[PDB]
């Protein structure tokens, strides 16, 4: 799970917070990244 | 005799000069570009040159 705010920094050479100390992709990667709203579900 | 010394240190010397060329990168000197380039893009300017 992830937020909006900086949600686009999962991908490859992205720098801030989440890309730099909770996940970091290979600037090689190959793969789909996906996302979507979880409002009604998710929303401390 | 004088030419082919003439001509070999030409050369050579054209040879060396070409380092100071950028070819298009932002800078000439590989340490300059890399130390202030992030990889994914310091990559490009360093293919360049």
């Amino acid at each position: 799970v992830i937020r909006g705010d900086e949600v686009r920094q999962i991908a490859p050479g992205q720098t801030g917070k989440i890309a730099d100390y909770n996940y970091k992709l290979p600037d090689d990667f190959t793969g789909c990244v996906i996302a979507w709203n979880s409002n009604n579900l998710d929303s401390y | 005799l004088q030419d082919v010394v003439n001509q070999n240190a030409q050369a050579l010397n054209t040879l060396v000069k070409q380092l100071s060329s950028n070819f298009g990168a932002i800078s000439s000197v590989l340490n300059d570009i890399l130390s202030r380039l992030d990889p994914p893009e310091a990559e490009v300017q360093i293919d360049r040159l």
